[PDB]
């Protein structure tokens, strides 16, 4: 009765949705072929906020599969929960995006935006009280950025008072494996900030960082990295579906972040994650979810919160604790140090317990700060934005497809606002 | 004087009763301090060997 339909789009948009579904299924004990093979009741009591039913037993989730070419649902369906989506909900059309912006939004992506929005109407118009969405996407490619913004600008004209939630993988530029990647990430932007209600804001980069640093992983892969994104995608979600002794929604996480309403680009974070040698030597307690909680070697996003102010500050902690060592210690991170707190919000941190804790741990958190210094992270791209288009430098593909230059001249000013923005509150 | 007398003995019978609450209580915060801090298993360190991309 509070359901939430989600989306992706793309090859990574597929491959942490592949991943995702991996994890809410374990944590529902759903076995790969649908079945509910459980122990507790308070699993089964709540599963229709992702799953559907079929017959005799089998539950079917609740998600829709986009892509442009046909070479990344086979790789979902060739896993080991392939089997459990519905087949109608891989939509796939025959020739790629080819990492360029305006075919996945003018071209390519036209003729198949018609086609996935009979899909997510068909589930939408099946939930008794709809949540909200969800989108995974990434911005430096050709379908999850020019079709994913195509999507959004439809979806909300047709469901626009709902939660409209994505996880944004923007793009890194020491490590990046497209020449083309400023052009997309410019023109999305422009479109995200007057769509969305929430984004969360995903650098591979520092996904990369955590487990060669923290988790001491001597092989990181794509495979790990949608672990770290997976879990923290569905600590958002946990007082939906179990409860707890303060609950928090999607929607009320929303009410005590965003103080104006272009001001809504997070910064993740997870907090219990240890290596395999180090533990043995941590006696994990509230106060030492709280110290990785908000570390700032441990954000999902390659900007630092040392050089700027938390507008606001959200925590969603599992696991069956006490309310006062919860609520002393967001106030001990407030008193020590207020100049990297802003002044004009008196009490910053907004906090919410729920009671079953993850598959393997017995307690876990989770943090989404508002900073300002999510301003390094748009400045940077629009240093390479304009660095190339000066000189014109691969603007052919682009006008070719039935664009404009001023098109890329209106989402570049457009887009240094949200700096300026961001810039009086610093 | 025997009002007096039952007057001490009431509150003696009082006394051993929370006296043997006494007993129960510390043996449940006894129980409660150890369910409280969490250790991870195996669980927890498999998942990051799995997926090869």
């Amino acid at each position: 009765m509070r359901e939430i339909v989600h989306l992706q789009a793309g090859q990574c948009g597929n491959q942490i949705g592949a991943k995702f579904w991996e994890v809410i299924s374990d944590e529902h004990g759903i076995d790969p072929t649908g079945t509910y093979h459980g122990d507790s009741d308070l699993q089964l009591e709540r599963i229709n906020v992702y799953y559907n039913e079929a017959t005799g037993g089998k539950y079917v989730p609740r998600a829709v599969l986009v892509d442009l070419e046909p070479g990344t649902m086979d790789s979902v369906r060739s896993g080991p929960f392939g089997q459990i989506f519905r087949p109608d909900n891989f939509v796939f059309g025959q020739s790629g995006a080819g990492n360029n912006w305006a075919k996945g939004h003018y071209t390519e992506g036209a003729e198949l935006v018609d086609s996935v929005l009979d899909v997510v109407r068909k589930e939408a118009e099946s939930c008794d009280c709809l949540q909200g969405f969800q989108l995974t996407h990434s911005l430096g490619g050709g379908t999850g950025s020019g079709m994913g913004t195509l999507l959004i600008s439809k979806i909300r004209e047709e469901y626009p008072d709902r939660i409209m939630n994505t996880f944004s993988v923007v793009p890194s530029p020491k490590v990046s494996d497209t020449v083309v990647e400023p052009y997309n990430a410019t023109l999305s932007v422009h479109q995200l900030v007057e769509n969305t209600d929430e984004t969360y804001c995903i650098d591979n980069e520092a996904l990369y960082d955590i487990c060669f640093r923290t988790l001491k992983l001597t092989t990181p892969t794509y495979g790990d990295l949608n672990h770290l994104v997976s879990a923290t995608m569905s600590g958002v979600t946990t007082c939906l579906r179990f409860p707890g002794q303060l609950n928090a929604d999607l929607r009320k996480l929303a009410v005590n972040m965003v103080p104006f309403p272009r001001l809504h680009f997070f910064m993740p974070g997870f907090a219990p994650l240890t290596s395999r040698g180090s533990q043995q030597y941590r006696a994990l307690t509230v106060p030492e979810l709280t110290q990785q909680m908000f570390d700032a070697k441990n954000m999902m996003a390659a900007c630092d919160p040392r050089h700027g102010r938390y507008l606001t500050v959200a925590a969603v902690f599992r696991g069956r604790m006490s309310m006062k060592e919860v609520d002393e210690q967001m106030l001990n991170v407030q008193n020590k140090n207020s100049s990297y707190f802003v002044e004009w919000i008196p009490n910053n941190v907004k906090t919410a317990v729920c009671d079953i804790p993850p598959r393997g741990l017995k307690m876990s958190a989770t943090f989404i700060g508002n900073s300002t210094a999510i301003q390094e992270l748009f400045k940077r791209i629009s240093e390479q934005f304009t660095a190339m288009f000066r000189r014109k430098a691969f603007l052919h593909w682009y006008t070719g497809e039935g664009m404009d230059e001023m098109e890329f001249t209106e989402a570049e000013s457009n887009m240094n606002d949200l700096v300026s923005e961001y810039q009086q509150y610093q | 004087r025997q009002q007096q007398r039952l007057l001490r003995e009431q509150r003696r019978a009082l006394d051993c009763s929370n006296l043997n609450l006494a007993r129960q209580q510390y043996l449940q915060k006894k129980q409660m301090n150890t369910a409280s801090s969490s250790q991870p298993t195996e669980d927890y360190f498999s998942q990051f060997n799995t997926r090869s991309r």
